[PDB]
RNA sequence: UGCGAAAGCAGUUGAAGACAAGUGCUUGUCGUUCGUUAUAAAUGGCCU
């Protein structure tokens, strides 16, 4: 897992986490959490069977 | 069924195209290496083009088009160009040649030669008996 | 006269009415009337008798590429 | 009169046989009525079949050339 | 301009591409400058086999112009898409839609193309490898498609629901590009 | 079934309710009869093709 | 590897997105989903296939409007499995209506092939015998229905 | 049988109004009707004339006990269906509509008759029991 | 297309202009008009 801050828009803060799974999570930044899942590779799924690294 | 373009000096992959649905049995290119033509078991001929100047500067190929012309596998393909000639000749398990134009492959007309052209006769008939 | 896909007959005592995928051939090669295309392809054509014509004609799994039908 | 748009007349007949009941009807007349109906059923079957119908190389060949 | 059959404006809002009967000719013009000024007959783009076939193959239903003006996508009622390189009028065929394509839109960078038609499926064509990604089972056929964001965060769609013949039922769908989920319907 | 109706017909007439108690017969008989028009349509078509190749 | 057992009992926010596993789809369903009309028809007539499951794929294909589409590229070798089921399916009340439609199309679509194929003809002779038998059963059910009205 | 076939052939060429009477001759049998249609009806005009005559007759009285005209129509349809629909005459389509309307009535008749036929069977059986 | 029940009962599908192809003539077309109630077919099928 790792923090991320957009180099232009400093107000944009995000956390990316991944595991031995075919999807990756992103957490934009407190009642709830805005979590998005990246699970689409656009035709290149064969080369990528895990997002862990 | 993939066509891959490798950088020679570094021996590294530049592009990968998943074009064919089966084996790619033969490849050919035009004189200027502006076009790459591939054919195989799927009976299709794919055209990969780098003719545009922007493509040439970036060194990127584009899957321009494909055509279905053969009734069976395409084992052999070759290209020829001169000031008065522009041929893309293909043949295979169908046992017949197919002739196209390299520059106008997408839109140009094509000819399917006869399977047998009896220049040398294999049959004779005797009027008597 | 006959070819791979055509048969023709010419009478040599009558004169006719005057009225892309190949080399353009700018360079040199070196250095009464009956026409039919009904019969094709032809292996061999010749006469058996004065009125009998012999026309001999030709009579594998492939990768399936479906044609859409609605 | 029958044994001598028609469904509305026959459907009216089927109502009659229901009104008459089993006890009342007489055998000899039942024979004549049965024969007529069997003829009609055959005709109705025949017409229906018509109605549905309305809705519904050699190795060697010898030929003469046209010259 | 006279006798404008079809008209489109780039995502930037700085280029206008239009087709006229002056059969037909396509011309692209920059709005705020004189840098871009091009015109060419539709016959040059159209294929010869297309000329042999029915009128559906020669009839355009959609037209999209890239921000830089280097590419122009033409959709046809037959379901074929043709990307034209404006520099040399070179054509590239993308053929997935079985019926008329109704909406086309380039991405901001120009490396992706959103297409939609009667299939009720939104297709993202990856032009680098000619691949595609799908978002099927939308509520209706895609009248219009567009990329909405500085980084293409959102996709805006217009759906038609052609089942109801009595009235045209439009629905505006704003999807999150990250996971393609309806941010606002 | 046919003999039950013939013999016990008088008794069956004088019953307070028949539909509820004989509901199974009505459903079963109703189902078969509803197929009758379709089967005639199939039979006519089968005869048409059967006649054709038999004479040819 | 000691963290799998944890279910987030002590955490602030618990986030669940995993989609529950749907049952595996059968071969005929996958072919329909992929628009394989002809192959889906083949999966209908395979050994050890449930009668109800065979009726659905035939009803789905009709509902999709693909009855001729599934039947174009066929000959006597691959047509007999459909006719074999039709021979037994005509008897049942549930599948009688579907059999009538499918048998109608193959006749209207393979009249010529029927003439030159003796095996296909025999399938029609016995089929005509069976449909004729159903006519007797349906006609009787009308008669018992007719007299059953007399009682009430 | 040969004399009637030749007479019918002449009347078809002669456009006689006696075509109907020729078709109603009792000498006709089923195989001869097949033979006459296959061998003698080589022109579309003759095919149209016979169809028009039969269709008009059956339309007027679809319930005629005489089965012969239906047998002609049945085999005329079964054997020459390709040539019949090739005929594009508007009246021929109209005559087909009138015939279809008359025949369409009959199939509606049938479920009622089977109901009546069922009751009569139950009635006869009861009488036999009372006799015994 | 009108009416009606779902079955069906009546009634329609014309003219001009322009374009393309073939040879002034023929056919086919219309992001052209007026009037009347009035086959298809660019190998092209749905994500994770």
């Amino acid at each position: 897992c790792t923090f991320y801050t957009s180099l232009s828009n400093q107000n944009q803060q995000n956390i990316f986490t991944a595991g031995r799974r075919r999807y990756m999570h992103s957490w934009d930044l407190s009642q709830t959490a805005k979590i998005e899942k990246f699970s689409r590779l656009y035709g290149h799924e064969s080369t990528q069977r895990s997002f862990e690294n | 069924g993939s066509i891959k373009f490798w950088d020679f000096q570094f021996a590294t992959l530049n592009q990968s195209f998943k074009a064919h649905d089966a084996d790619v049995l033969c490849l050919t290119t035009d004189t200027d290496n502006n076009y790459v033509f591939s054919a195989g078991v799927d009976r299709k001929i794919f055209q990969f083009s780098q003719n545009t100047n922007k493509s040439q500067k970036n060194n990127r190929w584009v899957n321009s088009s494909n055509r279905l012309l053969h009734g069976n596998d395409i084992r052999a393909i070759c290209a020829y160009q001169s000031k008065g000639a522009d041929f893309l000749v293909s043949g295979g398990v169908e046992k017949t040649l197919v002739i196209n134009s390299l520059t106008s492959f997408s839109n140009g007309n094509y000819r399917k030669m006869p399977t047998v052209e009896p220049y040398s006769k294999n049959v004779l008939v005797n009027k008597e008996q | 006269f006959w070819g791979a896909t055509w048969i023709s007959r010419i009478d040599f005592d009558v004169d006719f009415p005057i009225n892309g995928l190949t080399i353009t051939d700018e360079s040199n090669f070196m250095n009464h009337f009956f026409f039919t295309d009904k019969y094709k392809p032809l292996l061999f054509v010749d006469l058996i008798s004065s009125n009998e014509l012999a026309i001999i004609e030709r009579n594998q799994k492939a990768f399936i590429q479906p044609k859409l039908v609605f | 009169f029958i044994t001598s748009q028609s469904t509305q007349l026959f459907q009216l007949l089927s109502l009659v046989l229901d009104s008459i009941g089993l006890f009342s009807l007489e055998g000899a007349l039942l024979e004549n009525l049965t024969l007529y109906i069997d003829k009609q059923v055959e005709i109705a079957e025949r017409n229906t079949e018509l109605w549905n119908l309305i809705d519904t190389l050699p190795t060697y060949t010898m030929e003469y050339l046209d010259i | 301009w006279h006798n404008v059959i079809l008209s489109n404006i780039s995502s930037n809002g700085k280029l206008l591409a239009h087709m006229c009967k002056d059969h037909k000719s396509i011309s692209v013009v920059s709005l705020f400058d004189d840098s871009v000024n091009l015109s060419f007959p539709l016959g040059s783009i159209l294929s010869s086999q297309t000329q042999s076939l029915s009128y559906n193959t020669r009839y355009v239903s959609s037209m999209a112009i890239d921000n830089m003006g280097q590419q122009l996508a033409v959709g046809f009622a037959s379901g074929v898409i043709s990307i034209v390189s404006l520099a040399d009028l070179q054509i590239r065929l993308l053929k997935w839609h079985i019926d008329s394509v109704l909406s086309l839109s380039f991405s901001h960078d120009g490396s992706y193309l959103l297409s939609g038609g009667w299939e009720k499926v939104m297709s993202l064509w990856q032009l680098e490898t000619n691949s595609q990604q799908f978002l099927p089972r939308l509520n209706g056929i895609i009248i219009d498609c567009q990329v909405l964001g500085p980084q293409g965060n959102y996709y805006s769609l217009i759906l038609q629901m052609t089942e109801n013949n009595s009235n045209s039922d439009y629905q505006f769908l704003l999807l999150n590009a990250s996971d393609l989920t309806s941010k606002l319907s | 079934v046919k003999w039950c109706l013939i013999i016990h017909g008088g008794y069956l007439v004088s019953i307070p309710n028949l539909m509820s108690t004989l509901s199974s017969l009505h459903s079963t008989l109703k189902r078969r009869s509803d197929l009758l028009p379709r089967l005639l349509a199939l039979d006519a078509r089968l005869d048409c093709t059967i006649n054709k190749f038999k004479t040819l | 590897m000691r963290g799998s057992e944890y279910q987030g009992d002590q955490e602030h926010i618990i986030h669940n997105d995993k989609v529950r596993s749907q049952r595996r789809m059968r071969a005929f369903e996958r072919n329909i989903n992929q628009f394989k009309w002809s192959e889906a028809l083949d999966n209908a007539f395979v050994p050890g296939m449930a009668k109800e499951l065979t009726l659905t794929v035939l009803q789905e294909l009709r509902k999709r409007g693909k009855v001729r589409v599934a039947l174009y590229g066929r000959d006597e070798s691959t047509l007999e499995p459909l006719l074999n089921w039709c021979l037994k399916g005509i008897e049942d009340v549930r599948s009688a209506s579907i059999v009538a439609d499918w048998v109608a199309v193959v006749l209207e679509l393979y009249g010529n092939t029927l003439e030159s194929s003796p095996v296909l003809q025999e399938l029609m002779i016995d089929l005509k015998t069976k449909v004729r038998h159903e006519i007797h059963k349906s006609k009787e059910a009308q008669r018992i229905e007719g007299m059953l009205q007399l009682l009430t | 049988q040969v004399e009637i076939a030749n007479i019918l052939s002449s009347h078809l060429e002669a456009n006689s109004t006696e075509i109907l009477d020729d078709l109603m001759s009792g000498s006709w049998t089923e195989p001869e009707i097949k033979k006459f249609i296959l061998t003698k009806i080589n022109t579309v005009d003759h095919l149209s004339k016979i169809f028009l005559t039969i269709s008009k007759s059956i339309t007027q009285n679809p319930w005629n006990e005489e089965n012969l005209l239906p047998l002609w129509l049945k085999w005329l349809l079964t054997l020459k269906s390709g040539e019949l629909n090739s005929i594009k005459d508007k009246h021929t389509k109209k005559n087909c509509k009138h015939l279809k309307s008359a025949l369409r009535s009959s199939e509606e008749i049938l479920p009622v008759l089977l109901g009546i036929q069922g009751r009569l069977e139950m009635l006869r059986r009861q009488a036999k029991l009372r006799e015994d």
